[PDB]
């Protein structure tokens, strides 16, 4: 396995950032790659042995550290706006033709001012009576608004269990203003399923903001990473 | 040209 | 850059056959792995082929290698929704480090058989008067309008599939901050 | 007749702070033509025969990058081997590889080779089918399964049937007037009393190239099979070789014995005798 | 593990008084770590050139040591080899008839 930590990171410009990778594959080679708006795997740094590293194609702005066989870290000493991107770690047995095994990615957003970090308001809009009557189906719509940056994952939970069937979530957040994004999703079930009051529906938005290592002053709520949900029960009323 | 080994021993 | 991969994004109809192509500059490159990347995940090796072969077949995926054109391709037959991902061709010689192309993001969107377009207004019960508009069950060839008004927002077509039975449908959502906004006009 | 290419590779771990030394030597028809040595000031592949001067800088640069990759492969492999055999960490250990191809006059692959030894003992080898492996001991069984699982044989088969064959072809064409060169042996017989009424006749061949040669002693038209000492062919140090063969004979009969010398460079096998 | 085989001999036919090259060819050894000295009357010769090391198809290593020398009638020359295969070093003296 190749596991990266953290999953998402928000950092201030000129702040230090460390992205961590742990691999359980007993592999000697490790790599850090950069991906931009979903395109490219550009090698930043790699390492074939437990205490040294080598430059990749785009090493500028990044250092790398290999403290152990299992561990390879990427270091941004003075984070810049240009380093906002998704970062992937990988391992391989011996380099060359050996298969690269990747982690799941770490999204980094670098901002001038962390007071702009804001969690979403999450709203659940209930099905139209006209849809139910005319199509015997019930579409619920979840709207997440007013969040920044765009580090959100939206999921649907029916009767306590996540569902994927009958769901479509926007692949990309809609930017409404400089510091405010919105995202929508819909879940469609049968009219009869919606009409059953035993059925519980929940939209969950995982927001990635600040971590508990970020300091926050005394007054206002800290915009931390958190799950925010809206819910509704089925009804025959 | 020289060989190149794949999976390590 | 040694590995050229276009286009940036491609859509093909469910059940059709996707052809993804790449070209390379270094004629000595002799190993050609393709990696597949699903949204929210890392890339994973999909299929690979050596210079000595013309093709490698695995299930519905086939890689072709064309030494003289310096072209690779990946064919997916019976293209289905679960195949929509970013596909990276790659290339190297010998034991040299892998070079990745920029990746092509593939959309497999279904062929909606009998479209019954309708627009609905939905309410948020935890609000005074917050509503939004749902445009649903419309044709796959339709062009969902983008917003002409500041304060109002319209989403891209989003395809769902109620696998419970065989019910797939196109949908789009619109919401607004305008005082007199109705769903009647917003989607026409 | 046949032609061959081989690469002979050695990595040797050292107990101190130094990484293992890795040396690779290439051979075409048993003649060294390239060498890489990690101990050099600027480690890189270097030409070791004149005709290799034909290759451009990309050839040397990319072969050098390949060696650097191999060097790491051997490091990883050596550490794995320590674990497989539960060996202690303060020692020295040797991993070697031989790879290459034999060709026909028609340029068909006759046989491919890819094999390894650890501590001077056979470890694992790709069979003549270029698809299956023969593992020599328990540790090699681990390697065998890893390589069966990852399909390593297909990659080696591709190299041995393609690149090995194609590059050997190119090297032979480039080294044509250079590979054909020969130096004939110059021979003579010396006479060494050692007597219980006996003498050693020693037949010498000197200054010859290539190293392949056959020396025979005979008496009255019969080859002498037994009681005949034959030293391993040895380099003079100037690119030529030397050899001798001796027989012990009765004092008074020395003139009855003749030595024959067979070598490529000769127009005809040499025949000679002790000439007092 | 394999014991080194050793040959000591001159490049050119030896004519005592005439400068020449003395060779020490060591073969058939494993492991490759080996220590080789050339001697004149039991004393280490300082200018000794070692060829690159190579190995044979049986995995065993071989190497050629040499030095310039002018043989005389009474001066003895030898090659002294230390290797893990052997309890003690082996010394092989130059014989001009071999």
């Amino acid at each position: 396995a190749v596991t990266q930590s953290p999953r998402s990171k928000v950092a201030v410009t000129g702040g230090k950032v460390t992205l961590s990778c742990h691999q359980t594959n007993n592999h000697d080679y490790m790599y850090w790659y950069r991906q931009d708006t979903g395109h490219g795997l550009r090698l930043i740094h790699y390492s074939y042995v437990a205490d040294s590293t080598e430059k990749g194609d785009i090493p500028d702005g990044y250092k790398a550290s290999r403290p152990s066989q299992e561990n390879f870290s990427l270091i941004l000493e003075l984070a810049s706006l240009s380093q906002t991107a998704v970062y992937f770690c990988a391992s391989s047995d011996a380099g060359g033709r050996n298969t690269l095994y990747f982690g799941a990615g770490t999204r980094l957003s670098v901002l001038e001012d962390l007071r702009n970090v804001t969690p979403p308001k999450v709203s659940l809009f209930e099905p139209s009576k006209a849809e139910i009557s005319n199509k015997q189906k019930a579409t619920l719509v979840c709207l997440a608004r007013g969040f920044f940056p765009d580090h959100v994952e939206l999921s649907w939970w029916v009767n306590g269990k996540e569902v994927h069937s009958g769901v479509c979530t926007d692949p990309q957040a809609y930017k409404e203003s400089n510091y405010s994004y919105s995202l929508s999703s819909r879940l469609r079930v049968s009219a009869t399923f919606w009409h059953n009051p035993r059925n519980h529906f929940r939209c969950q938005v995982q927001f990635h903001g600040l971590s508990e290592e970020d300091k926050w002053p005394e007054g206002s709520p800290k915009p931390v990473t958190q799950n925010i949900s809206a819910e509704a029960w089925g009804r025959a009323d | 040209k020289a060989p190149y080994d794949y999976a390590p021993i | 850059q040694q590995v050229r991969q276009s286009p940036q994004s491609l859509t093909v109809w469910e059940g059709g056959t996707t052809v993804l192509t790449c070209s390379y500059e270094d004629s000595t490159f002799n190993y050609f792995p393709w990696y597949q990347q699903f949204p929210g995940e890392g890339p994973a090796l999909l299929i690979s082929i050596l210079s000595v072969s013309d093709k490698k077949e695995d299930g519905r995926f086939t890689t072709f290698f064309n030494k003289r054109e310096k072209k690779l391709s990946l064919h997916i037959i019976d293209s289905q929704p679960g195949d929509s991902a970013t596909y990276f061709c790659a290339a190297l010689y010998g034991n040299e480090k892998i070079t990745f192309g920029a990746g092509t993001k593939l959309t497999i969107k279904p062929n909606i058989q009998n479209p019954d377009p309708a627009v609905y207004q939905l309410k948020d019960p935890k609000s005074q008067d917050s509503t939004l508009c749902l445009f649903t069950d419309f044709d796959s060839q339709i062009n969902v309008p983008k917003t002409m008004e500041s304060g109002t927002f319209i989403t891209d077509k989003c395809v769902l599939d109620m696998k419970a039975m065989d019910s797939k449908s196109n949908g789009a959502i619109a919401w607004s901050n305008q005082t007199s906004f109705t769903c009647q006009d917003i989607f026409k | 007749g046949p032609h061959s290419m081989r690469y002979f590779e050695t990595a040797v771990s050292r107990p101190g702070l130094e990484e293992p030394r890795y040396i690779s030597v290439g051979y075409v028809d048993n003649k060294e033509f390239v060498r890489f040595d990690s101990d050099a000031e600027n480690p890189r592949y270097e030409p070791r025969a004149p005709w290799m001067e034909q290759e451009g800088p990309e050839y040397w640069e990319r072969e050098t990058q390949k060696a650097k990759g191999q060097e790491q492969w051997f490091r990883v492999s050596l550490r794995n081997l320590l674990g497989y055999y539960n060996q202690s960490a303060g020692g020295s250990h040797t991993l070697q590889q031989m790879s290459g191809c034999d060709l026909g006059s028609d340029w068909r692959l006759l046989r491919g080779y890819l094999q390894f030894a650890y501590e001077g003992r056979d470890y694992i080898a790709l069979n003549e089918d270029l698809k299956t492996w023969t593992a020599a001991d328990m540790a090699a069984q681990i390697t065998r399964r890893k390589w069966e699982q990852s399909g390593a044989a297909e990659h080696y088969k591709a190299y041995l049937e393609g690149e090995c064959v194609e590059w050997l072809h190119r090297y032979l064409k480039n080294g044509n007037a250079t590979l054909l060169r020969t130096d004939s042996p110059k021979a003579h017989v010396t006479h060494h009393p050692r007597s219980k009424g006996e003498v050693t006749l020693r037949c010498w061949a000197l200054g010859f190239y290539p190293a392949d040669i056959t020396l025979t002693w005979q008496l009255n038209g019969e080859e002498l099979t037994q009681d005949m000492e034959l030293v391993e062919t040895r380099p003079a140090g100037d690119g030529t070789f030397q050899k001798w063969a001796s027989v012990v004979v009765p004092l008074g009969k020395e003139q009855n014995y003749t030595c024959r010398v067979y070598h490529e460079g000769l127009p005809e096998p040499l025949t000679l005798r002790w000439e007092p | 593990q394999k014991t080194p085989q050793i040959q000591v001999y001159s490049r050119h036919p030896p004519e005592n008084g005439k400068p020449n090259i003395l060779n020490c060819y060591v073969t058939q050894f494993h492991p490759p770590h080996i220590e080789i000295q050339m001697l004149k009357n039991g004393k280490k010769i300082p200018k000794v050139e070692m060829s690159d090391m190579s190995f044979s198809k049986d995995w065993s290593f071989y190497i050629l040591a040499h030095t310039e020398f002018t043989p005389t009638e009474t001066d003895t020359y030898a090659c002294r080899v230390k290797h893990d295969s052997m309890a003690e070093p082996k010394t092989v003296y130059w014989d001009r008839d071999m």
